[PDB]
RNA sequence: UUGAUGUCACGGAACCUUUGUUGUCUUCGACAUGGGUA
């Protein structure tokens, strides 16, 4: 594969003579005191040409052609070859360097097609991407006979510089083994000390580590804190390797220590794949459908005159990442992370042209609301979206920003058993919010300014309507256009024209700074304004509890030694990021998808059962599903205030010995809540407005949403010892559509008194503790309650208790043991200077007295203890 | 329960034997598979009993540790289920499952076998979204091909991976591209096989005699027994056999009981084989195809469905279209070669996708009768893809109006246009000409016509039209004069005798183009100062009715672009601006005259979605043909841009498109008057004031084209003819 | 061995299921039905010490506490022989030992605890403070909604043991339901609180039908939760190591060893509820 | 490293679908020790 790349003369040569015809058409067929003929583009042996002709010459007068056997031919003849007269040689990179293969200076990517109407694609085709910021540069050669007419050359020479794209890019013509080696280390310490089970948590924490070398400093000890981790100090061990890998001075560099923390995670994931002994599914299969565009070569030729009247206009501003943004782009040789973003060769983040046309041309198809049917190949199609992105033109854009990606972790649930489904994990590189990428769209036509329909799109996107990028379902890709300045070039004019040739339309750098002061602040505004497609709707919800959204891999890393952490995302500002803790819109988006799908049925089965692959059910019409695109979208919800994680830490008691039993710990660092102190979380979904429009599909949102606002539905985990419950929510936006939907007291019978007799007598002392013998039987069930729907028959609610102390209560807060000053000291349990109790002691409490009336087993219990008295 | 499954496999299981591991790993795989669906069986939570003796049976087995044979009765479970939806689901599965194994090195060849079959029925299965072909059936019978070539290089005569492969090669071929690189000698190898006596099989041996010309197989084939369930498939493969046997009898025999019991949907793969065996009777110069081109169109021609009145939906057959040139070209007789030509035209041909929006379309307005039949074409379309593989058969007419019908003094021509016939280098348009008073041998003709450098003409000026209207005119009198060159005869008082009215029934893009307006060369002759022109979309839609006895005007006006002076003030009715709740109260009222000035929005894509674009509202043709308590007839309707609005560029030559005079005549519009393209908007107050005044349509727009002529003669400049050429009448008044 | 493949799970379940503590409060593999939520004090504290700072009620005096050992199995199974098996589930018995400790003295010594690293001082709470707590269920049987309420509520003169030091007296409190509202559909919620009687009637019954009349373990129990009445103050405490280590004059565990709580006869003597280890 | 009277490839959004969820009261009393004597 050992060579270089090149550009052909022959797709240089195409593109100047299309550049020809559009510069006689302004001039109106003539250079200088010479008229040209419209050219010849019919050759009768069809066959020996690669490639015919598509599209329509253009038309600048109506007399024939030059004939064939003629002394003199005009120039444009003269350009064409029909007089080598003007010969195009190769171009290529300066001093004709070798490559090992094309992997060496450039990426493959699939760019695909996406169905109009059903929001996925069905085909897509592959191209390798060379950066500019790498070879910039091919050098080539043309050569001139000297019977070559000036107004030929003239000709020549304004096509070049008014020919702008080249091989899909904007262009200007100008003529005058550590992570080897570390992972047996720390494979064969799993394996020499039996620890396999944590294989994939080390590969992920490891790869977290990419982000700086300075959280190798920072990993948790345990509850002690000595260094005697159960996954940083199993083995030397794995921390001290670490350690000593962050001092090499070879992973010195930032650049050096990030590949070496991917290479790392990547090592040592796939050992952890090739340990399972069972069934093993391939998720990402049947996806290969690239399809390759078919010119036809029995297309009629045609000549179209588009008149004399040519304005470019130029619009330059920035996009603004408002949310998190995913553009697809997996490496083949990275499976750790199933989703993965695009990246320029040095790490920043890029927001492709290919994207950016794929969303206008979605765009202009929704304003003019008619699909394209059109086929690749043949004739180009003559819809008003297709025209219009014949003259529409968008430079690719890359950021200043360039930290490591953050990876979040999906999950699927069980709806029957309320867990993760079996094998149901997946990760996906995100780019961060806040990160600015440089905008400058240029539109080439007739009309007087830009078109209604573009007008009308790039309004939409200076509202913060600009959904470009993937995983939209989840809240990924809304950009807004910020600091818009727009000037209409006048191509007809001769004096404009010639500026414009002499500048090469201002597209460089260097130009670009002097065409940003002729520009003017703001957008032309649309005459016929048409409303976006998608509504926001603001969502705000009250929490007075604790709220966690579990981040494992974070907990393995931060320097807290907590077991569960909750999720936190980080904004870009400039080139630093700032982390903050929100709600994850998967998480959110799985719950809201939950409430509907449980209480909706299709032909008498509940949602929640079908397998939603091939279907249309009423949840697949909303949400979306592996055929047709999501109608709703929902992002991240973040926190109001700066609530800051407090730590909880729990155990669990053996009901046979009474005391803490020998776990794993399972302490917990939740954002605190209180019904004095609520947690306020705000954010935005955004639903189509023929979604919106629809009396069904907004009843099915509402009687959900009434679902979540009366607390069935808790946010994040630990939902059994009260975190995460709702307090209210509510919806703004929608022209109470569908917020219309979400809007006796008889006395508790008083207890019986008891019947239990204890006689006690002033002169005897009792044991402090006694044991309940249980009934030999023990009463079990193979299958219980599934969590797919509200059964009948059954019983859901909420019981409202009140608790009294009768004797003193010592309920501790364990975060402080010196609060009285070794001797340790404890205060009352609080929260936010609220004294309370958690739902975790009351909950334990309560489970064994059910355990002893149900004579269920016993729950806690170390059954792996060994007993040991002594001789006498 | 699969754990109760388990617990009875170890109870009685010897590890020597191979019938016991075989059941004891089948409980195993079954297991785990549930438990990776989140399936109803998650929620057992039971253990294994006798944990000791558990335990050391399980980890026996894990150390004496099929999955091919697992699964190969999973995929025997896809081919009993009866829905599409059922089998492409569990054809998905099988598919993830089986994908560890094919990349071991040391791979069963009954895991190959079984994952190959399951991408070649899969790629079966794969729904087509648009004209291609999908992208994801060619890459599933790709994979298919891979994974048999694994097993056929190590045995290269494997009986079952040859089947395999040369079932996916044969769909390739079904979809445009071309036979794999070794078709002829994997070929060769299931024929040294033996003989399979199944339909699926039968034509793999019919393509291995017509590239090696050998008869062996040829006599087990025509001693089939017939009393399987796909019997047209064993007619039409004993036509074939009989072919090269020269049993030329039995071929008639065979090949018109195989058409007579042919099968419900284009989906099924006999429609695209009894083609080829036209295309290959009709390449060896068999004067057999004929017979078997015209039945097999006769039967073709009844699968449609009614949108309300005139209006006719089908389902899209790649090579209908084919099909209907073969039939055109055999037949000899001129009116019947006219039946065949209209029973194309005025008929809506949608993409199984499309029948989705107009199913949901139904739905949304109640439509239930059109639903339920859009149903029944939608599954009957998915449910025979797979049919011929998994050897299943899953279980209307129309008058014909006669061409005497037409009144003695008129002069009926139709077109059809032949690609077939065109791309081998003949005259694929025909014009068929039909004089009411002429002797019965010689009432009809047959012109002939290229439309080669007529259609490129038309897309010309359609261009030119598009990006720069009205600076178009010049292409369209270049067009115009293009009209009387491809067709000479219509100045000819031969062909057509002077001074009587012209019907015009046209076909494919021949509806856009301006017939009346005809030029032929210094002084210009216009075709209309010689006849006037009527235009239906079809002969079938041929009712003449009395005019509407009711007198009143509307004028139902949504253009607020110009003020029509001449119209507006006057004794017609003036309710602009006008919305959909407006149109409707008009339309059931009757009147005499209606106007209907306003902008319209095209659909390429579904015809029945192009809408009227009114006040605050947009009315589709779907709800101008659902509008009920609908009275117009014998009611004179006049259109402005809209008709040119909601009708798409042309993108084939032989396509048609609903537009909003069809919407009209479905509900018995007398007469319609509409432009081909946009009209000024001074013209069409000054042409449709005259037609209102007068109320005789046909002779007063004659009158005015000839009036506006005279000063087009005196300038000769394109102009002014690109402003009166596009008015136009459709519609047949008794 | 049995690492990597999936039934290793089906070696560590039960052959017939989930009890029914298993089902309403869940496991590894299913999820519970029933939520509990933080509690809330309803009043300004009360505290069982004042505080050093009289100017903020919302702070209390330190007690310190005497030492919480850990609790050695080895007493309740006293030898290898397989007649010694485990001999139920322990519940702390109510008592006001908690008075000697806010005096400061010892329990089972009445001499004055000295500061020590092993022992703790806290912050305790009085008797009489008000919590507010709601509890969320889903999908449950009207029995075992019926038994919930029944575990929660108990009955008049039963009590449950929370937080720290139960041993010493600190903990005994008591659950009153105030409020049961039901989701009748996504609209519609109404309130149960009359339904309450039948809920309580089919556990009982579901009981019944487990067990029929052999109902021991709920007896013991209810002696277990039992409170102290008035003018009733059982002297709760455990025995020292030796007899002459007690200033009262009580045996010790030594003593006891060699007497009633002997290893043939000590697990019947820890399994009867309120059983004297000795006479004063 | 092109071929020439004919390249809309800026003619194609890696797009679509999956809740880090589940389960656990910051709880608590009996020893420790190996011989020694004959
Ligand atoms: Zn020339
Ligand atoms: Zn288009
Ligand atoms: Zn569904």
């Amino acid at each position: 594969t050992k060579g270089r790349p090149y550009i052909t003369g022959t797709l240089l040569r195409s593109a100047v003579i299309r550049s020809a015809e559009n510069l006689l058409t302004l001039s109106d067929g003539k250079i200088s005191e010479k008229t040209c003929c419209p050219g010849k583009f019919d050759t009768e042996d069809k066959d020996r040409l690669l490639q015919l002709r598509q599209r329509s010459t253009l038309r600048w007068t109506d007399k024939n052609p030059c004939p064939d056997n003629a002394e003199t031919y005009c120039p444009f003849c003269e350009l064409l070859g029909r007089s080598f007269r003007i010969h195009f040689g190769n171009l290529s990179l300066p001093g004709k360097p070798d490559f090992d293969g094309p992997k060496a200076i450039g990426s493959q990517r699939v760019l695909n097609r996406v169905d109009f109407k059903s929001g996925k694609a069905h085909d897509f085709f592959k191209a390798y991407e060379v950066d500019h910021t790498r070879f910039p540069r091919f050098e080539g050669e043309i050569t001139i006979d000297n019977k070559v007419s000036a107004e030929a050359r003239k000709l020549l020479c304004d096509s070049l510089k008014f020919t702008d794209r080249l091989c899909g890019a904007l262009c200007v013509i100008r003529f005058d083994n550590l992570a080897e080696k570390t992972a047996e280390q720390i494979i064969s310490i799993l394996d020499d000390n039996k620890k396999t089970e944590y294989t994939r948590l080390l590969a992920d924490a490891i790869r977290s580590l990419r982000r700086s070398s300075k959280l190798v400093a920072g990993l948790p000890k345990d509850h002690d804190g000595k260094d005697d981790h159960y996954l940083w100090d199993i083995g030397v061990t794995i921390r001290q390797i670490l350690t000593t890998s962050a001092d090499t001075k070879e992973l010195k560099n930032a650049g050096k220590w990030r590949e070496f923390c991917e290479k790392l995670g990547e090592a040592l994931y796939l050992k952890s794949k090739d340990m399972s002994g069972g069934l093993k599914i391939t998720r990402r299969i049947l996806g290969d459908a690239e399809f390759h565009g078919k010119p036809d070569r029995l297309e009629k030729s045609r000549s179209v005159s588009i008149g004399s009247v040519l304005k470019e206009t130029v619009v330059c501003g920035e996009l603004v990442a408002k949310t998190p943004f995913f553009f697809g782009a997996i490496d083949e040789d990275a499976k750790q992370t199933a989703l993965q973003v695009l990246l320029t060769p040095d790490n920043k983040y890029r927001l492709p042209r290919s994207a950016v046309r794929g969303i206008l041309r979605r765009d202009l198809q929704t304003y003019f609301d008619s699909p394209c049917n059109a086929e690749l190949g043949g004739r180009p199609c003559m819809c008003k979206t297709c025209r219009i992105m014949r003259g529409i033109t968008v430079m690719d854009a890359r950021s200043e920003y360039n930290a490591p990606p953050e990876i979040r972790h999906r999950t699927r649930i069980n709806p029957f058993t309320g867990t993760v489904a079996e094998g149901a994990l997946f990760n996906m590189e995100v780019a961060p919010e806040g990160i600015v990428f440089p905008f400058q769209l240029r539109y080439r036509g007739s009309e007087d300014g830009l078109p209604d329909a573009l007008k009308t799109v790039l309004k939409w996107w200076a509202e913060g309507q600009a959904f470009m990028s993937g995983a939209a379902s989840t809240g990924k890709g809304r950009f807004r256009m910020e600091n818009a300045k727009y000037e209409t070039l006048d191509l007809s004019d001769e004096n404009q024209r010639n500026d414009y040739l002499k500048n090469w339309g201002w597209r460089d750098e260097k130009g670009l700074e002097e065409l940003k002061k002729r520009l003017n602040s703001g957008l032309p505004e649309p005459g016929n304004y048409r409303d976006p497609k998608w509504h926001e709707i603001n969502v705000s919800i009250e929490m007075a509890s604790p709220f966690i959204n579990g981040d494992p891999i974070r907990a393995a890393v931060d320097k807290r030694g907590t077991a569960v952490v909750t999720f936190v995302k980080y904004k870009a500002e400039g080139e630093e990021a700032k982390p903050v803790c929100a709600y994850k819109a998967e998480s959110f988006r799985g719950v809201i998808r939950s409430a509907v799908a449980r209480i909706h049925m299709e032909d008498g089965v509940p949602l929640t059962e079908l397998t939603h692959s091939d279907c249309e059910c009423l949840l697949c019409q909303i949400f979306g599903s592996e055929y047709e695109a999501g109608k709703i979208r929902f992002e991240d919800l973040v926190f109001e205030s700066d609530p800051e994680p407090v730590t909880f830490d729990h155990v669990a008691i053996d009901r046979f010995t009474g005391g803490a039993a020998a776990k794993k710990k399972f302490d917990d660092s939740p954002l605190p809540g209180s019904p004095a102190r609520p947690l306020m979380l705000k954010g935005s979904f955004w639903i189509r407005r023929d979604v919106l429009e629809d009396e069904e599909y907004c009843k099915a949102l509402g009687k959900a949403l009434a679902d979540v606002n009366n607390g069935l539905y808790p946010l994040g985990g630990k939902s059994a010892i009260g975190y995460g419950q709702v307090k209210s929510l509510g919806i703004k936006g929608d022209d109470k559509r569908i917020s219309r939907l979400m809007n006796t007291d008889v006395a508790v019978p008083e207890k019986p008194k008891t019947d239990a007799e204890v006689r006690i007598e002033a002169e005897k002392v009792y044991y402090p503790h006694y044991f309940v013998e249980p009934h030999k039987k023990v009463e079990r069930e193979e299958k219980p309650c599934g969590h797919q729907k509200f059964h009948e028959g059954r019983l859901t609610g909420k019981i409202r208790c009140k608790l009294i102390t009768k004797t003193p209560l010592i309920v501790p807060d364990t975060s402080n043991d010196d609060f009285f000053r070794y001797h340790k000291s404890y205060a009352f349990f609080r929260l936010h200077k609220q004294i309370m109790i958690p739902g975790s002691e009351l909950r334990g409490m309560v489970s064994s007295v059910y355990e002893t009336v149900t004579n269920s087993c016993f729950r806690i219990f170390d059954e792996t203890k060994r007993l040991s008295w002594r001789m006498d | 329960n699969p754990i109760r499954d388990i617990q009875d496999r170890l109870k009685t299981a010897k590890f020597d034997n191979k019938d016991d591991m075989m059941n004891l790993a089948s409980s195993l795989y079954k297991y785990e598979k549930q438990l990776m669906d989140s399936s109803e069986a998650t929620l057992c939570q039971q253990g294994l009993s006798n944990r000791p003796n558990s335990f050391s049976q399980l980890s026996q087995f894990r150390d004496s540790d099929q999955t091919g044979k697992f699964w190969q009765n999973e995929y025997e479970a896809c081919k009993n289920f009866q829905t599409h939806k059922e089998r492409r689901e569990t054809l998905e599965q099988i598919i993830r499952f089986l994908q560890n194994g094919a990349e071991e090195k040391d791979a069963d060849d009954l895991l190959l076998k079984t994952l190959a079959r399951a991408y070649f029925h899969r790629g079966l299965l794969y729904r087509p979204k648009g004209f291609s072909v999908p992208a994801r059936k060619v890459e599933a019978m790709k994979k298919a091909i891979a994974y048999c070539e694994i097993i056929l290089d190590k045995n290269e005569e494997e009986s079952e991976a040859l089947r395999i492969w040369l079932y996916a090669a044969m769909e390739l071929r079904r979809c445009g591209e071309e036979y794999p690189e070794n078709f002829a000698e994997k070929l060769f190898y299931l024929a040294n096989d033996g003989f399979i006596s199944e339909l699926y099989d039968i034509r793999l041996f019919l393509e291995y005699t017509e590239r090696e010309e050998d008869n062996n197989f040829l006599d087990m084939i025509l001693q089939e027994n017939q009393d399987r369930e796909r019997l047209f498939e064993l007619c039409l493969y004993k036509a074939r056999a009989c072919f090269h046997l020269n049993q030329l009898n039995d071929v008639r025999i065979y090949g018109e009981s195989a058409i007579d019991n042919a099968p419900g949907a284009f989906a099924d793969p006999f429609w695209d084989e009894l083609v080829e065996f036209i295309r290959m009777l009709r390449n060896k110069k068999s004067e057999l195809w004929k017979e078997i081109a015209i039945k097999a169109w006769d039967k073709c021609r009844e699968k449609e469905m009614k949108v309300g009145n005139n209006i006719y939906l089908s389902w899209y057959w790649a090579r209908q279209r084919e099909l209907y040139d073969l039939a055109f070209m055999a037949q000899d007789g001129i009116e019947k070669k006219t039946r065949i030509a209209d029973s194309l035209k005025s008929r809506t041909t949608l993409r199984i996708q499309e029948l989705n929006e107009l199913r949901k379309d139904a739905h949304r307005k109640q439509n239930r009768r059109l639903e339920d039949k859009l149903d029944r074409i939608i599954e009957q379309e998915n449910e025979a893809r797979d049919g011929a593989y998994l050897r299943r058969n899953p279980p209307g007419k129309r008058e014909e109006i006669p061409f005497a019908r037409l009144p003695q003094n008129w002069i009926a021509v139709h077109f059809y246009l032949n690609e077939l016939e065109s791309h081998e280098g003949g005259k694929g348009g025909h014009a068929l000409i039909y004089d009411p008073q002429k002797a019965e041998k010689d009432q009809w003709q047959d012109k002939s016509f290229d439309y080669k450098e007529l259609h490129r003409k038309f897309l010309e000026w359609q261009e030119n039209y598009i990006l720069n209207e009205e600076g178009s005119a010049d292409f369209l009198v270049t067009l115009c004069r293009e009209i009387e060159k491809a067709m000479p005869f219509l100045f000819k008082s031969e062909v057509i005798p002077e001074d009587r009215p012209v019907l015009w029934i046209p076909h494919g893009f021949l509806h856009r183009l301006p017939l009346h307006a005809a030029m032929k060369s210094s002084n210009i002759e216009i075709f209309w100062e010689r006849h006037a022109s009527r235009y239906l979309p079809a002969w079938h839609l041929f009712d003449p009715a009395p005019y509407s006895r009711e007198e009143s005007s509307t004028l139902l006006k949504n253009f607020e672009e110009y003020d029509f002076q001449n119209l507006e003030n006057g004794e017609i009715e003036v309710y602009a601006p006008s919305s959909p709740k407006k149109v409707k109260e008009a339309i059931r009222e009757n009147p005499a005259i209606l106007l209907l000035l306003c902008h319209g929005e095209a659909d390429m894509t579904n015809p029945f979605r192009s809408c009227l674009k009114l006040k605050n509202k947009d009315m589709t043709i779907f709800d101008l043909l659902t509008v009920e308590d609908v009275r117009l007839s014998g009611s004179r309707i006049l259109l402005g841009a809209c008709e040119s609005d909601m009708v798409p560029p042309l993108e084939f030559s032989v396509d048609e498109h609903l537009s909003v005079s069809g919407a009209f005549l479905s509900h018995k519009a007398g007469e319609i008057v509409a432009g081909l393209w946009t009209v000024d908007s001074e013209k069409v107050d000054e042409c449709y004031s005259y037609l209102v005044e007068e109320k005789d349509f046909l002779r007063n727009l004659q009158e005015w084209q000839m009036a506006e002529t005279e000063n087009f003669r005196s300038e000769n400049d394109s102009s002014l003819f690109y402003k009166i050429a596009p008015f136009r009448i459709i519609g047949f008044p008794a | 061995a049995l690492n990597a493949y999936p039934e290793k799970r089906l070696l560590l379940r039960h052959p017939k299921g989930l009890c029914p503590a298993c089902r309403l409060f869940g496991t590894g593999s299913y999820k519970g039905r029933v939520r509990f939520g933080f509690a809330s004090l309803e009043n300004d504290p009360e505290w069982l010490i004042p505080g050093k700072n009289p100017g903020d009620p919302f702070h209390g005096g330190p007690v310190m506490l005497s030492l919480l050992e850990r609790p050695r199995p080895t007493w309740s199974i006293p030898g290898s022989d397989n007649k010694f098996k485990v001999p139920g589930r322990k519940f702390y018995v109510h008592h006001h030992a908690w008075k000697t400790i806010k005096d400061g003295n010892h329990p089972t010594t009445g001499k004055a605890i000295e500061q020590s690293p092993n022992n703790r001082t806290v912050e305790a709470l009085a008797g009489g403070n008000s919590f507010s707590f709601e509890i969320a269920f889903e999908n449950l049987k009207e029995w075992e909604l019926g038994l919930l309420i029944h575990s929660l509520q108990l009955e008049k003169g039963l009590a449950h043991k929370l937080g720290m030091a139960k041993s010493m007296g600190f903990g005994s409190v008591e659950i009153d339901v105030e409020s049961v509202r039901l989701r009748k559909d996504w609209k519609q919620w109404r309130n149960g609180n009359s339904e309450i009687p039948n809920w309580l009637g089919k556990g009982f019954a579901k009981l019944k039908e487990w067990f029929r009349d052999e109902l021991d373990f709920i007896e013991n129990l209810k002696k277990l939760l039992w409170f102290p009445e008035g003018d009733q103050a059982p002297r709760v405490c455990y025995p020292m190591l030796r007899k002459k280590d007690d200033p009262n004059g009580n045996s010790g565990y030594e003593e006891l060893k060699d007497g009633e709580f002997k290893k043939e006869d000590r697990q019947k003597k820890l399994t009867t509820p309120w059983t004297p280890w000795a006479s004063s």
